[PDB]
């Protein structure tokens, strides 16, 4: 069943007013394919055949529903609060990102598109896209920065094993935000048969809403599971915030719940005062970027500032527009977490629960511990464990001196 | 009331030619050198100058403009350097519009940027990533400070969006692109009499002449940056060839 | 209890599969584990603790997926994949270590030791030990610790100690021997969390019972999605834990074929293989009477396979009983056959399988051609192939 | 009676314990090892433990395990052990075979007992065979008149120690500070079978300490190390060990 649209933007994609957050800050050369994707998505989001196809893939292929685990051995470090982990790390491919690429790849098939392009930071979303494209017979082309391709040799081969093609972006700063620019240029040239599978809850309309909808299953499951295991709605739901897809996916089911705090944690890198960070809400300002009006890290002239984070998934200068709306409206608080706080939580979750989290997810775990101290004994905090940390083992081992020299 | 660029195309049409529209990004190689090159364009027969504001993430720019704007930002170019270039072009007896992505304008302040640009002698604004759907603030500021608003149309534009974009444009409409460019101009001229400028990777005099058959203005940008990288003598030479191409008789 | 061994741990009576081929110095702790297991096997508190962990911690039940795009390569048969690759830690091994670690804390043991080849069972054991607050020591072959630096760091991040074994051939066979010597000396406070359905009684039965949930789920799932019991259930066989786990629920179904596929390496005719049933013989090894790869005098010969989990000279005794009884057939799959299935599963379904599991997929493709169009084959996808991406990239020349 | 009954009988009648020396077949090579086992007989060993090298000896210490690795590397075979037993018997020695059970299963339990008896061997020490799995071994042990030396440990339960001693014939191997004499007391409290003790005897003084309470002193790792230095050191160390068991 199609869930209601109480928090949707207007027909122009604007949140909280006709000149609010979101919209479409794209060239006219792209509006034809965006209106086509928007019309296709509005038809399929209410098609029971589409929701059945997606449910069938989420259940038997992706492994949904993911469990809700109460990390009892973390309570001592969270002010004796009760930490519940939404185990998106157990999804196929190992992150929440599989929820996004399954719906969009199904949508690309419904539209008759035969070619799918996508960006990726250090490889996580490119692997996810290539996975769905293999499953549904779609041709796949992944754009990746030349710095990241040289540093992530195994993820490139992982994508080639799945039948996808990897293109190294050697322009600009040669990282995530420049792979998006190259994928955007590819779409302008090949919109006739190509679908752009965007990897987070940002970009022009309808992508912030569409990506959010494909991730809302996280919050829908968690809201039922937390009531079964705790007997009540939680005192807080938290998640890490890069572009915002995994956070908005678990946040959405709790928006109309009056007493449920919503806290997103962003990457502060070396510290928000050091200039080597990615704390978009904490140290950024509003502006138009990557097709939406939202928050981004920018200097006095409006130029994009390079972001830094020990995690690759939170290393992004912008953030989705629906999060900016929820911040302005006071529904969600956004707080920073440093590299050290996250790695401290990374190792704690390893020693205490045997769960190796993604470093992106470790930011949310770290903030949950801090929030548990603030909320006190007996507080019920739901944490979106957005991914597993098998990809981050080499980074964590160097951090804790497990590799030497 | 008539647009700021209106009389320029009227004069070009009376002399049986198209307007030559030249683009150069501010601050490449440095700010003084780019100002000298923009001045040379006026001296060499450019009817309209496009003053490009270098942006850190220019998705619509080709590799030549992208490498030139990267180098200009490495040199520390500022948005105010573009307003100074517009002053210099006005002083040199030229006509300048500013092509820029919308975030620098939002950062500067939309009404503030329209005011300061109009004061600096600017005539209009080309907005490659601002469609009319998001242009409410820009429409109000362009009417306040009498600035032309050049939106873009594309071969893939729907008939509804094309008419809405042409209706929302003042000065001229930018047609960005085998036979797609003449067909695009025919679609615009089928619903309005507004001048149409065509950018098509123009690189020689013969290409400018082909476009001048059906378009009111020929837009050259990437080829000018390449010539400036060689030097001002090469840029003056190329601009003279392009000025000869737009003239049909 | 119908397919269970006698009190001595022998399957099939006079055949004598299994038993306890251990020294007397280890019989006190083995009788202690057997008594503890037979006590908690029927305790509802134990079964409830295990079910909560399997569901909320490990992610059970695992899904059953019909790989429709594999059908055209399996003679138009219908291949269903039992997705153990979606478990916590990435394989079926989490099922065994959760049961044994719970048992070790019920017994009062404060220390858990475990063997490992390339690192999968060591990571699973360390995972369960961190979860339950148990001191964990992993024994790993010195040849394996040198080329598996990240799996070592994985167990190290989980709070376990890792000991490199430099005795013998410095591999999985010798790591088991060293954990054996450790258990002999420290049996007062130490539990040996064995990683497959072999060893002395009660380990072949106990591990199978912990893996039984795979087959129980898969039998319910296949009737729901296909409307009938399958025509065949296949799995890869190293020590035999994931195979016996999915085979057991189907043992009394007359129409269900059971085929285990073992690692043939470069080929059975080359002496560089791990095909224990195809080329081995009965003998006493690692505390049980079963099949193993041995020479004319009974010395253990080295096994070779591109898989790490199937690179083992022995096999569980209950499989040796099922082979004699004619209930399960055991066929060899070569390195090349497994890698073709590996890449095919990547390009067709977007699933990157463990190279061990790709032996089962490769055999399913051969079996689907035999059974024809419409045949229902359930394949136990024991693990995911993230650990094997570098090995597979070299194979297909995607590296350089 | 047992085959080793008379051996321990003439030891008790001389106010001494039995010196039981172990050596692995084929180290450093097969002829050299047989020459070393013959030297043990000449130097005053009462019982010889002829070890069968096994590829995975879990109960063997590092010195013996590395010698059996070297012996297997040299190509030693199971039949080589029966050739050493025959050589020891012809020289007037008394030899038992210590082996893991799988080489026996591969050979054939009945066939190995037959050929072991036919070579002059007197018993079989089975470190990884408990009486619970010794159905075939017990039958061949009686049919061919061979002693069966089972092992006991400090952790053996009273029910298991009594059952293991009841199943033994010849002598009981007690393998392992004061846990060794306490284990010997548990055996002597339920049966009058001789008890052998091997805890890594190293010198003449250590052999006398065990001989104060044990019917047999088992030496293994020390004789292998002596043989590595040379054959003369083996007879010199065995001579010192033969003098310790009489004290
Ligand atoms: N004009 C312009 C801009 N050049 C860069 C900065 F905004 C370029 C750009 C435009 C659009 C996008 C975009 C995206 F990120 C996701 C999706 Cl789904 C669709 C998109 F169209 C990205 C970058
Ligand atoms: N004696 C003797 C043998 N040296 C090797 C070969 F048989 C050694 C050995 C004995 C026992 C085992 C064993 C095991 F593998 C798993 C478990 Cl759970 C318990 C065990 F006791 C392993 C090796």
């Amino acid at each position: 069943i199609a869930e209601p649209t109480s928090h949707d933007p207007d027909s122009g994609g604007h949140f909280g007013g006709p000149s609010g957050w979101g919209g479409r800050y794209v060239p006219e050369a792209l509006m034809a394919v965006i209106e086509e994707v928007t019309a296709a998505y509005q038809k399929e989001r209410v098609s029971q055949d589409f929701l059945d196809d997606l449910d069938r893939l989420q259940a038997n292929y992706a492994g949904r529903p993911s469990p809700l685990y109460e990390a009892t051995r973390l309570s001592q470090h969270a002010g004796s609060a009760r930490i519940f982990l939404k185990r998106e790390d157990l999804n196929h491919t190992g992150s929440h990102k599989i929820n996004n690429v399954l719906g969009q790849a199904l949508l690309a098939r419904r539209m008759g598109k035969t070619r799918v392009i996508a960006e990726t930071g250090a490889g996580q979303h490119g692997v996810a896209t290539a996975t769905a494209c293999a499953l549904l017979g779609l041709d796949c082309v992944i754009y990746m920065g030349g710095i990241d391709t040289a540093r992530q040799a195994l993820n490139v081969a992982r994508m080639r094993l799945l039948g996808a093609e990897v293109v190294a972006v050697q322009t600009g700063s040669k990282t995530l935000k420049d792979a998006i620019n190259e994928a955007f240029r590819d779409w302008v040239a090949n919109a006739d048969n190509t679908y752009y599978c965007f990897g987070t809850a940002a970009g022009p309309h309808p992508f912030p809403t569409m990506v959010r909808d494909f991730q809302r299953i996280i919050g829908m499951e968690a809201r039922v599971q937390i009531q079964g295991q705790a007997g009540r709605l939680p005192d807080a739901v938290v998640a890490c915030v890069g572009g915002g897809s995994n956070a908005i996916g678990i946040f959405h089911a709790f928006l109309d719940d009056p007493g449920v705090r919503l806290v997103g944690f962003e990457a502060a890198g070396d510290g928000v005062e050091t200039g080597r960070h990615a704390a978009t809400f904490t140290a950024g300002s509003p502006g138009a970027f990557h097709g939406s009006f939202s928050y981004l890290l920018q200097d006095e002239d409006g130029q994009t500032i390079e972001s830094h984070s020990i995690s690759a998934g939170l290393d992004y200068p912008g953030v989705g527009p629906e999060h900016a709306w929820l911040k302005e409206a006071g529904r969600v608080d956004y707080r920073p977490i440093t590299d050290s706080e996250a790695m401290d939580a990374f190792g704690l979750l390893c020693r205490m629960e045997g769960i190796i989290p993604a470093i992106e997810s470790a930011h949310a775990v770290a903030g949950a511990l801090k929030l548990g101290v603030e909320l006190g004994r007996g507080a019920v905090i739901v944490v979106n464990l957005s991914g597993r940390g098998d990809k981050d083992v080499e980074t964590a081992a160097k951090w804790f001196g497990l590799l030497g020299n | 009331e008539a647009s700021r660029l209106g009389p320029v195309f009227d004069s070009c049409r009376a002399n049986n030619r198209a307007a030559l529209i030249g683009y150069l990004p501010t601050g490449y190689p440095d700010v003084p050198a780019s100002v000298a090159a923009m001045t040379a364009l006026v001296e060499s027969g450019c009817d309209i100058i496009e003053v490009g504001v270098p942006y850190s993430d220019p998705g619509m720019d080709g590799p030549t403009i992208a490498r030139a704007t990267e180098a200009a930002l490495r040199g520390g170019v500022r948005v105010r350097d573009t307003l100074a270039a517009v002053e210099a072009i006005s002083i040199a007896g030229g006509r300048a519009v500013v092509m820029t992505y919308w975030n620098p304008v939002l950062r500067y302040g939309v009404d503030a940027f329209a005011r300061d640009l109009a004061a600096a002698g600017g005539l209009g604004l080309i907005t490659p990533d601002l469609i009319p759907d998001e242009a409410q603030q820009w429409l109000a500021a362009s009417e306040e400070h009498r600035l032309d608003r050049i939106f873009l149309v594309a071969p893939s534009s729907t008939p509804e969006r094309l008419a809405a974009t042409v209706e929302a444009s003042r000065g001229f409409v930018y047609a960005a692109s085998s036979q797609a460019a003449p067909e695009l101009v025919g679609r615009v001229k089928a619903v309005s009499d507004i001048p149409v400028g065509v950018g098509l990777g123009v690189r020689s005099r013969a290409q400018a002449a082909q476009i001048a058959q059906y378009a009111d203005g020929v837009i050259v940008g990437s080829a000018l940056v390449t010539a400036l990288t060689e030097g001002l003598p090469r840029l003056r030479a190329l601009t003279g060839e392009l000025a000869a191409g737009v003239r049909l008789g």
